[PDB]
C-alpha cells in the first residue's frame, strides 16, 4: 500500500522500484497581458523517475511544446507523466523493470494506473514521506539540460555521483535528501554552502562537489543547520 | 389475474410480493396471493420472524408456468414450485379462492409503480444473471455474491451480473487512456451498449433488476451493480437523449420507492453527489435530482 517511515528499508532492497516526481512537469511564469489581465508562460519542465537503489535517474525533458493547444494542462501534464513512465518501463529490459512505482503525489496514482494496466504486476503506490525532489531543478546540471532543451529528450544521470563506492544506498538516499530539502528552503544558502570553496569543484562527469568523507560530515552538518535557521525564522523560535 | 397458493405457513414470516408486504402467523391459515397483474415479472420473498438473517425470494412471470409455494422443513425454507398439472392447479386454486384464504395482490389502480419499477426487466433476462435452467423461475437471496465480487465462492449460486469495472483493459483503449477514464463513452456505447447488452433496453432491465435485488434482499452486491451501471452512464459525456430522459424516470421511480429508513444502506454518497453534481450529466437528471434533494438532502 502506501509508503512510509515504518517500512523506509525497503527503498533499499533488491526489488526495483522508482520513485515518480512530477511536481516540475508543467512549469510556467505568470504576468501581466498589455490589457491588464494575466496570462501564463509555460516553460520546459522534466520528470523525475528515480531508483533510490542506485540511484539511477531517467529525467524525461518535457519541451513546452507538449502544451500547445492542449486545455486543463494541470491536469493532462498527470497523464502526460503517466503516459511517460509507461514508455519508459516498457523501454526497458524485463528484468530492469521496476516491481514498484511509488508516486510522490497521490493525483499521480490512478493516471499511473490507468497507464499501466498491461502490467498488473506492478504495483503502485503512494508514499506518506515528503521528499522534497521539487528542488531537482536546483541542481544546476539538471536545470541547464531542462532549460536548453529544444525537443523531447531522456537524460540519463547517477545522481548519487560515485558515493556508493564509499556509502550505502540507505546513506546516500539521506544525503541526497538533505541536500534537496537544504536547496527547497534556501536555495542560495544551500549552493553557498557547496561551492563557495575554492578547492572544491565538481567532476565534469558528476552532478555534487567531489568532497571527502569528512567534507561531506561537515557539509551535511551544514545543511542540517540551514534547515534548522530556516525553521526558526520561519515560524519566530 | 394469476395466483401463486402456498400450502400452508407452518413458520411466522414477513412475505413480499413485489413492494407490497404482510406479516403471517405460524400456522395462519394463509394460501396464498390472488389477482396478481399478468403483464409484469413479479417477486415473492420472505423474511422469518425468528431468523432475520433468512431473506430471500423468487422471481417469476405468471405467464411462464402454474407456481405454488411449501414450506421445506428440511431446508428451513419457503420454495417455490412449478406445477405442470393445469386442471389440478385451478381445482386448488378454486378451494381456496372460495374458502376465502388467500391475499389480494394490492395494486390501487392509478398506481403505475411496479411497471414503473420493472418496465425494461424480462424473466429471460433474469435467468441469465440467475443460472438455475430446469427451473422457471429465480431464487435470489441477502447473501449472494456477483461474479465481480467473486473474483476479488460458490460458482453456481452466484449473481451473474455485466462486470463493470472503471480500471480495466476493457474500459480502456490503448493509446486512450486520459480520454477513455475521463470520458466513459466508449465504454458505455461501444464496449457495453454496442457490444454486450445489444440496446438500452437490456441495460436498463439489469440496473432495474439490481436495484430490486438491492432493495428487497438488503443484497449489498447488486447495489454494487446498480450504483456502476448509473456511474457509467452519468461519466459518459455523448449519451442518446432518450437513455438520459429514461435514466431519470427510472431512477426518480428507484428513489421514490425505497424506505427512508434503508437510505442509509441503499444509497452511496460519493456515486450520487458525482453523478448529481459533477459528472457530464450533472444537468441531465432534473427528475431525479428533485426528488434526490428533497428526500434525502443529508445524504447531499
Ligand atoms: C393437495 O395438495 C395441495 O393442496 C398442495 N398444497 C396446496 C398447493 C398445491 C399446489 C399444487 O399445484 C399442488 C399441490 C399443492
Ligand atoms: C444493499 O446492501 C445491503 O442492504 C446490505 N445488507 C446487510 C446489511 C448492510 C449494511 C450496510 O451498512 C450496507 C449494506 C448492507
Amino acid at each position: 500500500g502506501a509508503m512510509n517511515s515504518s517500512n523506509y528499508a525497503e527503498l533499499f532492497n533488491n526489488d526495483i522500484k522508482l520513485f515518480v516526481d512530477d511536481t516540475n512537469v508543467y512549469r510556467v511564469t505568470v504576468h501581466k497581458t498589455f490589457e491588464g489581465n494575466v496570462a501564463t508562460k509555460a516553460i520546459n519542465g522534466c520528470i523525475f523517475t528515480l531508483n533510490p537503489k542506485t540511484g539511477h535517474l531517467f529525467l524525461k525533458i518535457i519541451h513546452t511544446s507538449v502544451w500547445a493547444g492542449q486545455k486543463r494542462l494541470s491536469q493532462l501534464a498527470k497523464w502526460k507523466t503517466a503516459e511517460e513512465v509507461s514508455a519508459l518501463v516498457r523501454s526497458l529490459p524485463k528484468e530492469e523493470q521496476p516491481k514498484q512505482i511509488i508516486v510522490t503525489r497521490k493525483a499521480m496514482l490512478d493516471p499511473l494506473e490507468v497507464h499501466m494496466l498491461d502490467f498488473p504486476n506492478i504495483a503502485i503506490r503512494p508514499t506518506e514521506l515528503r521528499l522534497p525532489f521539487s528542488a531537482a531543478m536546483s541542481i544546476d546540471k539538471l536545470s541547464d539540460v531542462v532549460m536548453k532543451a529544444t525537443e523531447p529528450q531522456m537524460v540519463l544521470f547517477n545522481i548519487y555521483d560515485d558515493w556508493l563506492d564509499r556509502i550505502s544506498s540507505y546513506t546516500a538516499f539521506s544525503r541526497l535528501t538533505l541536500l534537496l530539502r537544504a536547496l527547497k528552503t534556501n536555495e542560495e544558502s544551500a549552493k553557498m554552502i557547496l561551492l563557495s570553496d575554492p578547492t572544491i569543484t565538481i567532476k565534469s562527469y558528476h552532478l555534487w562537489p567531489s568532497f571527502t568523507d569528512e567534507q561531506w560530515i561537515t557539509i551535511e552538518s551544514q545543511m542540517r543547520d540551514l534547515i534548522l535557521t530556516e525553521y526558526g525564522r520561519k515560524y519566530n523560535v | 389475474m394469476n395466483t401463486v397458493p402456498f400450502t400452508s405457513a407452518p413458520i411466522e414470516v414477513t412475505i413480499g410480493i413485489d413492494q407490497y408486504s404482510f406479516n403471517v402467523k405460524e400456522n395462519q391459515p394463509f394460501h396464498g396471493i390472488k389477482d396478481i397483474p399478468i403483464g409484469h415479472v413479479h417477486v415473492i420473498h420472505f423474511q422469518h420472524a425468528d431468523n432475520s438473517s433468512m431473506r430471500y425470494g423468487y422471481w417469476f412471470d405468471c405467464r411462464m408456468g402454474n407456481f405454488y409455494i411449501q414450506y421445506d422443513p428440511k431446508d428451513g425454507l419457503y420454495k417455490m414450485m412449478e406445477e405442470r398439472d393445469g386442471a389440478k392447479f385451478e381445482n386448488i386454486v378454486h378451494n381456496f379462492k372460495e374458502r376465502q384464504m388467500m391475499v389480494s395482490y394490492p395494486k390501487i389502480d392509478e398506481d403505475d409503480t411496479w411497471y414503473n419499477l420493472t418496465e425494461f426487466v424480462q424473466m429471460d433476462k433474469i435467468r441469465k444473471i440467475v443460472r438455475k435452467d430446469e427451473n422457471q423461475f429465480s431464487y435470489v437471496d441477502s447473501s449472494m455474491t456477483t461474479v465481480q465480487e467473486n473474483e476479488l465462492s460458490d460458482p453456481a449460486h452466484s449473481l451473474n451480473y455485466t462486470v463493470i469495472n472503471f480500471k480495466s483493459r476493457e474500459a480502456i483503449r490503448p493509446g486512450h487512456e486520459m480520454e477513455d477514464f475521463l470520458d466513459k463513452s466508449y465504454y458505455l456505447n461501444t464496449v457495453m451498449l454496442q457490444g454486450i447488452f445489444k440496446n438500452s433496453s437490456n441495460y436498463f432491465g439489469e440496473l432495474q433488476f439490481a436495484f430490486l435485488n438491492a432493495m428487497f434482499f438488503g443484497n449489498y452486491g447488486s447495489s454494487l451493480q446498480w450504483h456502476a451501471m448509473i456511474e457509467l452512464i452519468c461519466s459518459s459525456a455523448t449519451v442518446p437523449k432518450h437513455m438520459l430522459d429514461k435514466l431519470d424516470e427510472i431512477l426518480y421511480y428507484q428513489i421514490k420507492t425505497l424506505p427512508e429508513q434503508y437510505s442509509d444502506i441503499l444509497l452511496n454518497e460519493r456515486v450520487w453527489n458525482i453523478c448529481l453534481y459533477s459528472s457530464f450529466q450533472k444537468n441531465s437528471l432534473h427528475n431525479t435530482e428533485k426528488i434526490m434533494e428533497n428526500k434525502y438532502p443529508e445524504l447531499l
